[PDB]
């Protein structure tokens, strides 16, 4: 975080909500991208 | 929210390392685990900050539990290589941990007892006959990351000194390697070989059962005095066994002695003199193949020996240049191999050259002109060799591509090395 990491607010919640998201599927799919960025990278 | 953010990185993986710990041993858990353990540890680069400064509640009580879960998973039936996540958490432990509150080292101690003597435990004593699950170099390199107290020990010092003494006694008894297949790099196993960190340790422990014999300084001094002739007379012209023996001697009797290094001035000077004279004896031979030492460890006599070796190598390189100027050799494969070997030898020499450049400059700054008079022919030969070269220029790219590891010790001021760096600028500054 170089430019401005000022306000947390929903810091890790967008990824903390579905860090256990790959539990239903068995394999395949293109959702497997990376895991270091997870948990905010720390009408 | 700080405590929640701290515990979400460790308690989650600690709890998740309980179903596959027995399911794998024998739906999409084998696929989501790859994301899970990377989110547990590799998601945060500076996990040591969250361990120490942010919240010390999780700390070792969760880190060692996750490590024990990983060890149990490796004991189970794995399929793919997942060493990156376990190896990327080595320096994050010390930079203490209250091991007395919770002792999560029982599983690691059991594994170490099961693997007490790797040359002697090559049998079916391990469950399910693991051909490559545990009986390989994987656990040997994993012990380097798991056991690392370079900054400061963070243990109860109850089983660690006894284990270190037992391993030292076993290595003293077994002079040769005697390892299994595909386990050549057995030297990088223990990174905490130090005092209190033919032996009579068993008798002393039986008699005490308050103060261990390793606390007294008589035993390490006696061990050092007994091991001094062994590494003093260690000189062989072989390429395989001599190299592995030199690596084993450097690993078991290294310079890492944090127990009052400055107090034993004579011992420190003797160790420095031996560690300076050993590479001279190693490089005294031709040593056409330079791939045996993957990464060697970095007064007037030593400086003179280094200058003489540099002059001899410069003469040899000049002779090779005049030999290759005319009488063209065979196809480009042999020439490329020769150039790659020469570049590897040059990099191996330049590592120690950059290591000793600061000492040479410090010695030559005050009143030493002999070092300058000896280094001037070396700089002249280095300038002449790089004045007009093409084969070395094109092979340097593939040499750097092959060697993905980099040291970059020029910026420390205290492709492993390139042709032009800070050491070259210091040499040319005069």
């Amino acid at each position: 975080q170089k430019k401005y990491e000022q306000e947390l607010f929903k810091l890790a919640l967008p990824c903390l909500s579905a860090v256990a998201g790959a539990l239903p599927p068995d394999y395949m799919e293109s959702n497997y991208v990376s895991m270091m960025e997870k948990q905010s990278s720390m009408f | 929210t700080g405590g929640h953010a701290s515990n979400k990185e460790k308690e989650m993986v600690t709890s998740l390392f309980c179903k596959l710990g027995v399911l794998v041993r024998h739906l999409g858990q084998t696929l989501d685990a790859r994301t899970v353990m990377k989110t547990g540890l590799d998601s945060v680069k500076s996990a040591l900050r969250a361990f120490l400064d942010n919240a010390a509640e999780d700390l070792e009580k969760t880190m060692e539990n996750l490590k024990q879960g990983q060890f149990t998973h490796t004991r189970s039936q794995p399929k793919g290589v997942t060493q990156i996540i376990n190896y990327t958490t080595v320096a994050l432990l010390p930079m203490l941990d209250k091991h007395n509150v919770y002792s999560i080292y029982n599983t690691r101690s059991s594994r170490e007892r099961a693997a007490l003597s790797l040359p002697a435990n090559v049998e079916d004593v391990c469950p399910n006959i693991p051909s490559l699950e545990k009986l390989m170099t994987e656990i040997i390199e994993l012990a380097e990351s798991g056991i690392r107290y370079t900054q400061m020990p963070y243990m109860m010092e109850v089983v660690l000194p006894m284990l270190c003494s037992y391993m030292s006694r076993w290595w003293e008894h077994g002079p040769e390697n005697h390892p299994e297949r595909a386990e050549m790099c057995c030297t990088a196993l223990n990174s905490e070989h130090m005092n209190t960190l033919k032996i009579i340790y068993n008798n002393l422990g039986i008699d005490e059962g308050f103060s261990q014999p390793i606390i007294n300084k008589v035993k390490p001094q006696l061990l050092k005095t007994h091991f001094l002739p062994l590494m003093e007379k260690l000189k062989k012209k072989a390429a395989m066994v001599v190299s592995e023996e030199d690596h084993l001697k450097a690993e078991a009797r290294g310079d890492m002695s944090e127990a009052e290094l400055l107090i034993l001035d004579e011992f420190t000077t003797l160790a420095r003199d031996l560690y300076a004279f050993y590479p001279l004896l190693i490089r005294f031979v031709d040593y056409n193949r330079a791939k045996w030492l993957k990464e060697p460890n970095p007064y007037w006599s030593k400086s003179h020996n280094f200058k003489r070796e540099e002059q001899n190598f410069v003469v040899q390189n000049e002779i090779n240049n005049m030999s290759f100027l005319i009488t063209d050799t065979k196809s480009k494969m042999s020439k490329a191999a020769i150039s790659d070997q020469e570049r590897k030898k040059m990099k191996r020499k330049g590592d120690r050259y950059s290591m000793q450049t600061s000492l040479i400059v410090a010695a030559l700054k005050r009143l030493l002109p002999i070092g300058l008079n000896i280094c001037a022919p070396g700089d002249q030969e280095l300038i002449a060799l790089a004045k007009n070269r093409f084969s070395l220029k094109d092979t340097e790219e593939e040499v750097r591509d092959i060697i993905r590891s980099n040291i970059h010790l020029q910026g420390k001021l205290e492709l492993g090395i390139a042709n032009v760096l800070f050491h070259l600028e210091q040499k040319s500054k005069y």
